[PDB]
């Protein structure tokens, strides 16, 4: 049982062509990555205050 | 007579776990983006046209002041 990861064909209609041209010229996916980093900026960090706080351990 | 206690899944089972890729669209169309860009360009062109014509008139006035003072 297997699946393909890179076997998809782009749509060749005028709307899809114009959308791809807008992506190429206006950098939509780059803004998407910027949005991901901006979203992370507003989260609470995972850092603890060593040595005043310690990492969890087990018996 | 203690029964066996061991780390086991809860009766029934665990809740479903998502694993498939989740990448939404989250965007406009190309036509809309191009239309907004060209509209902004046209508005800017109009504003700068008026401002530069006014600036030309102001420069003419300054040059006339210089001409009146030259003799």
């Amino acid at each position: 049982t297997y699946k393909f990861v890179n076997m998809r064909e782009p749509s060749m209609d005028m709307k899809s062509v114009t959308d791809r041209a807008a992506q190429t010229l206006l950098w939509t996916e780059l803004v998407r990555g910027l949005g991901m980093t901006l979203s992370y900026l507003f989260r609470e960090p995972a850092t603890i205050n060593y040595p005043f706080e310690k990492g969890p351990l087990s018996p | 007579a203690s029964k066996v206690k061991q780390d086991m899944p809860p009766p029934g089972g665990y809740g479903p776990i998502d694993y498939k890729r989740n990448l939404p669209r989250r965007g406009l169309s190309g036509y809309s983006m191009f239309a907004v860009g060209i509209g902004t360009l046209l508005f800017g062109y109009w504003s700068m046209m008026k401002w530069n014509r006014e600036r030309r008139r102001l420069q003419i006035e300054d040059f006339e002041a210089r001409i009146a003072l030259m003799p």
